[PDB]
């Protein structure tokens, strides 16, 4: 199978800046390499067909060359509908095969979060499953790491976290982190801790309770 | 108006099969190859295969053979693709697409997959269908203050969140959900507000679930 | 004829289904290798400052090379 590897996997530009993704083929396949570009929660759509024929409908900006291995895809200078992910794909072999595709992301200040401890409500720890919830607020950029913490003990394999696209406003990411532990187990520690590392911080933020102090 | 027009989303059990149906209109559509690619939630595109309509011809990668049919229904302009033996992997959006060009002329007319369906989401789990049960997310306690609802155990996607009715969307955070190991789902919704309005406003949110026909109101007290 | 271990001979392509092998058409385009390809590519033609030195067959690309006045 020919393999299509876009690196970097993530490209922080600002708009009105060009941008230049990179698709790279295990071996050649002369010109038969597609561009498609996707939003979140929409179909892709055909950018650039058999590597440097921009399709219909698509804006002069985007314009693709390369040949043999090495495609490159170029936005001339970003607009703010430009920011999404862009997937390379191979026609001239069998199976035709994607790239993994590269998220082209907004550039911005370094911004640090605003960081938020939750408890478990009386109304969740009356059914026997307690969840304690951090929030990280409006950050960027995107790398951020949560610990959680109960009574100083470093916690793993307890907890869950996403984070939500990019703001349409500011740019910033946020992100909520949700350690679940049983009732019984709960009700065993008495001091619950988030931990958080960020680059806007220079040194880690912890918020925490005590519970039933709580 | 050339347009792929799929059936709607589907839930399954492991070891069952699903069939996803696209109709075209607005050209010949004997004369495009159909091809079907999937998206599992935050990963690739993933090609699964591709069929001629005008002769019936498919070809799958080697991956997807025994498990994938691609068909096709002429006279109503409908190309499907079947998928068995689901997994938990299989859960994904999965969308069709036209390109020209088959046989003889492939090399040479081809203007890739220029028109796309808008997508079938397709979930595989044992979960029975089940509405969330919505909590309050507040501090016991800066000058503004974190309120928030944790959506947990739902089945399936996707939840709707309020705050006071749709008045309030500032500062509002609905998080993508996250699939825990029971096999249901959980999100949080939060808003930062002024913490001076803590005393004189209220605070609610509205947790819309559809397909257990569950709607649900929290107010969050500080 | 059938792909060895997924692959076509020189000369030839696959088939849209990964299962059968179609010869290149002679002088036309050419596969120079056991490949996976779906279409043999298209003979290079030299421009007008060149020779031809060798045809196009089903297993080789043309080969051109300049006149008297290299390169
Ligand atoms: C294989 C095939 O073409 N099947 C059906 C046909 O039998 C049916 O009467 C019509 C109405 O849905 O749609 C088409
Ligand atoms: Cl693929």
């Amino acid at each position: 199978e020919i393999v299509l590897t876009q690196s970097p996997a993530t490209l922080s530009l600002s708009p009105g800046e060009r941008a230049t993704l990179s698709c790279r083929a295990s071996q050649s396949v002369s010109s038969y390499l597609a561009w498609y570009q996707q939003k979140p929660g929409q179909a892709p759509r055909l950018l650039i067909y058999d590597a440097s024929n921009r399709a219909t409908g698509i804006p002069a900006r985007f314009s693709g060359s390369g040949s043999g291995t090495d495609f490159t895809l170029t936005i001339s200078s970003l607009e703010p509908e430009d920011f999404a992910v862009y997937y390379c794909q191979q026609r001239s072999n069998w199976p035709l095969t994607f790239g993994g595709g590269t998220k082209v992301e907004i550039k911005r200040t370094v911004a640090a979060p605003s960081v938020f401890i939750f408890p478990p409500s009386d109304e969740q720890l009356k059914s026997g499953t307690a969840s304690v919830v951090c929030l990280l607020n409006n950050f960027y950029p995107r790398e951020a790491k949560v610990q959680w913490k109960v009574d100083n003990a470093l916690q793993s394999g307890n907890s869950q976290e996403s984070v939500t696209e990019q703001d349409s406003k500011d740019s910033t990411y946020s992100l909520s982190s949700t350690l679940t532990l049983s009732k019984a187990d709960y009700e065993k520690h008495k001091v619950y801790a988030c931990e958080v590392t960020h680059q806007g911080l220079s040194s880690p933020v912890t918020k925490s309770f005590n519970r039933g102090e709580c | 108006q050339v347009q792929l027009v799929q059936s709607g989303a589907e839930m399954k059990k492991p070891g069952a099969s699903v069939k996803v149906s696209c109709k075209t209109s607005g050209y010949t559509f004997t004369n495009y190859k159909i091809n079907w690619v999937r998206q599992a939630p935050g990963q690739g595109l993933e090609w699964m295969g591709w069929m001629n309509p005008d002769t019936d011809s498919t070809g799958y990668p080697q991956k997807f053979q025994g498990r994938v049919t691609m068909t096709r229904n002429t006279s109503i302009s409908t190309a499907y693709m079947e998928l068995s033996s689901l997994r938990s992997e299989d859960t994904a959006v999965y969308y069709c697409a036209r390109s020209y060009g088959s046989g003889s002329y492939y090399r040479d007319y081809y203007y890739g997959m220029d028109v796309w369906g808008q997508g079938t989401t397709v979930t595989v789990s044992s979960a029975s269908t089940k509405g969330p049960s919505v909590f309050p997310l507040a501090p016991c306690s800066e000058s503004t203050a974190a309120l928030g609802c944790l959506v947990k155990d739902y089945f399936p996607e996707p939840v709707t969140v309020s705050w006071n009715s749709g008045a309030l969307t500032s500062g509002v955070h609905t998080f993508p959900a996250v699939l825990q190991s029971s096999g249901l789902y959980s999100l949080s919704s939060v808003v930062t507000v002024p913490s001076s309005s803590l005393g004189t406003k209220t605070y609610t949110c509205n947790v819309d679930h559809k397909p257990s026909n569950t709607k649900v109101d929290k107010r969050v007290e500080s | 004829s059938s792909p060895s271990e997924g692959l076509c001979p020189p000369g030839h392509h696959i088939s849209e289904d990964g299962r059968d092998c179609i010869s290149c058409k002679y002088g036309q385009d050419y596969s120079t290798h056991w490949n996976d390809l779906l279409f043999c590519l298209r003979c290079t033609r030299c421009d007008s400052g060149e020779v031809e030195l060798s045809p196009c067959t089903t297993t080789r690309n043309t080969v051109c090379q300049c006149e008297e006045g290299t390169f």
